[PDB]
């Protein structure tokens, strides 16, 4: 049998969904057919409504404590919770109802793991990271916005071979993933080092890849995969394309100033 | 009961909840009423979500916006990071250089493709197609019917089909059934042979592994997908033909060629694969009379009109928009989203609150204040609804207007557009307009001789407003964009090889060069239809900034005239095989490719 993998999407933009069909290595096909039972996902189920709402309990009681609850997006808090509703009731009484008997929760995303852009200031919703309303249960990180396809299938890919939880850091993150900061291997260190930067889009700095601090690269503050891994079978990543890092992947990074104001110090 | 807009609303009959809409992107809850006969004759679209970016960038800085409101949605990636760095350029009479035009093209195309055909074959093909049945097939004969659908498509043999259907039988006796758990299957709703079946879920694990590798366009040009980079005053994506080692630009030839590359792939699987397959199952749908779920196409459709083969040259939009009322195919009206008489928004039956709410607002004049209220009527509580009350507010939707009427917006809207300003002499819609002929012909009389059916005889005026033609117009529109960017390639290339490498202008980058006060508009054909963000800017601030999306339109709720969305429009007058079953509430709402993190935003 495959592990069932009960899949909720609170308020999100579902770029964590999109990520992880994006896998390479392995197929997303090969994850749903062959090494997961994807057995709620509002995505992709063929079930709508009440038929849909029917399958939670079924898998629940048929697994209790034996299967995997991901979730994608956020509970609100203001509203009565009623800014994100599922099948006439807040989310959140399902993402507590759904991970009661759950034997691991992933945080997918940026939105899961710390609020990402609803909780950005003022936080109009009271979007509220899964951690802070499910205090319970071990929670695994897997933040970016969304996360590289290999590192979400990766996560996986570990859960269901070893049946644990990988090693995490203070802030709950797979340290197989999230143990390097961005700056670490960044192709571009060797012009930082030199002092070497683009000024201004476009520049003759740019166009040699000069090193993208002064156009507010965030990368020296942020723990990712991109500069070694990076997007979409290695094909590229934000600074390689020539765009800072915006902190994608770091609580609150919609809130520590403009994306092209350089890092002090 | 009311009429509105030629529709004949009564909500007496038997009262049906689907909560949650699936496979759509976000949070949706519908309600119809059906009669004695099934037949719905009431339609409510609730959006059941809301995250508030409206609010989030009031006092930030214009420059930064795009990636706030690129987050509106991770689907339609990257189109409101264009609307953003568009509106903001136009506040502030910034032109970008022409290799940033082309690539910002050649990214909404190659988002228009994946967005396309992931929705058609992923969200969408299981209301048409009964998985279950796929496994009844002869493989020999799915063979056969492939060689039909599409000669040129190499993945034909009897065997393949054999080993994928020998796959989908072991996934199904193995009692977890994962996405296709408590499905619909052997509704009498379907109607496709078992050959069909199998061939359509076949292509559904084509392009999921497909899929992946059309996105690397984004890559390239823009770091990631999703969530590619945008720039405002160009692309980041700096070009550069000699550099290499400690010297490499993020665009070279060899990363050119990597993108055509790609669109190579792109037009194969458009043409060889996603177009085929809908036109066969238009077809098969056509010939079992299931013509429902035109809904305002009938009348009212609108886009703003996008991909100019002239840049900051409207005329040559090359999917010319406007606005057509009354089913009036003769008379396109121009739409411009700058007029306060326009584009409006109404929260009468919204979750929003206005001073006045018997007034829309135009999105300059826009206003975000939550108003979270259920009307008395409801049945349950404000935490547990079981019957939402759609006389008063019932949706975190604002509803869009154009001059006051309730208009679709989409991909059929653009090719209803396309083949009206065709047939007005606009030889800029000719590609649009010999997709359209071609499809007829192939659903009317190709297809059917070739499968032993009866030839037709329905008109584009017929056909198209349907969920059918809805479904056709989204396929051919993907086609027309493949074909569209691989001719922006070859333009790029040429005009770096004749030595313009400029990728930014940054002349106004710096808001010390900026008028203390602007205000500017963006405005996108994004994949599910007319799309714009309209920014108020002071002393280098954020001082307003409304969106007006797609879905906004279409899963609009009532006005304050009462008049009807797109959504609740098409469900209208449809008969349903069993009113606990929602097959054909699906297929008909699937057809707009409901957005709804884009709706509310
Ligand atoms: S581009 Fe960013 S991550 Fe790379 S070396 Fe420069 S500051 Fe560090
Ligand atoms: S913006 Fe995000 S995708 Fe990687 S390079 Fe920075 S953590
Ligand atoms: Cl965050
Ligand atoms: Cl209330
Ligand atoms: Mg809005």
């Amino acid at each position: 049998p495959r592990t069932p993998v009960l899949w909720l999407h609170g308020l999100e933009c579902t770029c964590c969904s999109e990520s992880f069909i994006r896998s390479a290595h392995p197929l997303a096909k090969d994850v749903v057919l062959s090494m997961i039972s994807l057995d709620y996902d509002d995505t992709l189920m063929a079930a709508a409504g009440h038929q849909a709402e029917a399958i939670l309990e079924e898998i629940m009681t048929k697994y209790k404590g034996n299967y995997i609850l991901a979730v994608e997006g956020n509970p609100p808090l203001n509203q009565d919770g009623m800014s994100c509703i599922i099948g006439g009731r807040p989310f959140i009484e399902q993402l507590k109802y759904v991970a009661k008997d759950a034997k691991a929760i992933i945080s997918w995303g940026s939105c899961a793991s710390w609020g990402c852009v609803q909780a950005a200031k003022p936080n109009p919703t009271q979007a509220t990271p899964v951690h802070k309303v499910i205090t319970d249960k071990p929670i695994i990180k897997v933040p970016g916005c969304p996360p590289i396809a290999e590192v979400m299938t990766g996560v996986i890919t570990y859960m269901l071979t070893f049946d644990r939880i990988p090693e995490l850091d203070r802030q709950g993150r797979p340290k197989m993933f999230y143990s390097q900061r961005i700056h670490d291997k960044c192709y571009r260190r060797p012009h930082f080092d030199a002092g070497q930067f683009v000024e201004e889009w476009d520049d003759e700095s740019a166009r040699k890849g000069f090193c993208l601090y002064k156009m507010g690269c965030k990368g020296p503050t942020t723990y990712n995969a991109c500069s070694t891994t990076r997007w979409n079978e290695g094909t590229s990543f934000p600074i390689q394309s020539g765009h800072g890092c915006i902190g994608c992947s770091e609580d609150g990074f919609w809130d520590k100033g403009s994306f092209y104001d350089r890092l002090t110090g | 009961a009311y009429a509105t807009q030629g529709f004949n609303l009564d909500d007496r009959g038997r009262r049906i909840v689907v909560d949650p809409v699936t496979r759509i992107e976000g949070h949706m809850r519908c309600e119809v009423n059906v009669d004695a006969n099934n037949v719905i004759r009431n339609a409510v679209s609730t959006g059941t979500m809301w995250r508030g970016l409206e609010v989030i960038l009031k006092g930030r800085d214009p420059r930064d916006a795009w990636a706030f409101v690129e987050r509106i949605c991770g689907v339609c990636t990257g189109c409101h990071a264009l609307a953003s760095v568009r509106a903001v350029e136009n506040a502030l009479d910034i032109r970008i250089p022409k290799n940033a035009h082309l690539i910002r093209e050649i990214m909404a195309k190659t988002l228009q493709v994946h967005d396309h055909a992931v929705h058609f074959y992923h969200l969408h093909a299981l209301d048409w197609v009964d998985v279950m049945s796929a496994l009844k097939a002869d493989p020999k004969r799915t063979s056969e019917l492939q060689q039909l659908v599409s000669p040129a498509h190499p993945l034909s043999s009897a065997g393949y089909f054999r080993d994928i259907q020998n796959r989908l039988k072991r996934f199904v006796e193995s009692g977890q059934l994962g996405p296709f758990m408590n499905g619909y299957w052997g509704s009498k709703a379907y109607v496709l042979p078992p050959e069909a079946n199998l061939m359509a879920v076949t292509h559904y694990l084509e392009a999921l592994d497909l899929q992946k590798e059309w996105v690397k366009i984004h890559t390239i040009f823009g770091g990631k997908n999703p969530h590619p980079n945008y720039l405002v005053g160009g692309v980041p994506c700096a070009i550069n033909l000699d550099g290499i080692g400690a010297a490499s630009a993020p665009v070279n030839m060899e990363r050119l060629s990597f993108v055509k590359a790609r669109i190579d792939e792109i037009i194969e699987f458009n043409k060889n694969v996603y177009v085929p397959d809908v036109l066969a199952i238009g077809t098969l749908y056509k010939q079992a009379g299931w013509l429902y779920g035109g809904g305002l196409a009938a009348t009212n459709v609108l886009d703003y009109g996008e991909y100019p083969n002239v840049a900051y040259n409207k005329s040559t939009d090359q999917l010319p928009g406007g606005a057509i009322l009354n089913g009036n195919w003769d008379e396109v009206f121009p739409v411009d989203p700058r007029d306060s008489q326009q584009v409006q928004e109404f929260v009468s039956h919204s979750w929003y609150k206005y001073a006045d709410e018997s007034v829309g607002l135009h999105p300059w004049d826009g206003v975000t204040e939550p108003n979270y209220v259920l009307g008395a009527n409801t049945k349950g509580t404000r935490t547990r609804i079981e019957q939402i009350d759609e006389s008063a507010k019932y949706s975190w939707i604002k509803s869009p207007r154009w001059r006051g009427h309730a208009m679709e917006v989409g991909p059929l809207s653009r090719y209803i557009l396309a083949y009206a300003h065709a047939r007005s002499g606009n030889k800029y819609a000719e590609r649009p307009k010999e997709q359209l002929e071609y499809s007829a012909q192939m659903i009317n009389s190709a297809i059917p001789k070739a499968l032993g059916l009866p030839e037709t005889q329905y008109t584009l005026k017929q056909l198209l407003p349907s969920t059918i033609g809805r479904t056709l117009a989204r396929a051919l529109e993907s086609q027309y964009c493949g074909e569209m960017m691989h001719s922006d390639w070859h333009d790029l290339v040429a005009n770096i090889r004749a030595g313009d490498t400029a990728t930014a202008n940054v002349d106004k980058w710096d808001p010390a060069t900026w008028p203390l006060q602007a205000k500017g508009v963006g405005t996108v054909a994004a994949p599910r239809g007319a799309l714009g963000h309209w920014i108020r800017i002071k002393d280098g601030r954020i001082e307003n900034y409304q969106c007006v999306v797609p879905t906004t339109w279409n899963g609009s709720p009532r006005d304050y005239k009462g008049q009807i969305g797109a959504f609740e429009a098409s469900l209208m007058n449809t008969p349903m095989v069993n009113p606990e079953q929602p097959v054909e509430i699906l297929r008909t709402l699937h057809s707009f490719d409901p957005c709804l993190a884009c709706s509310t935003h």
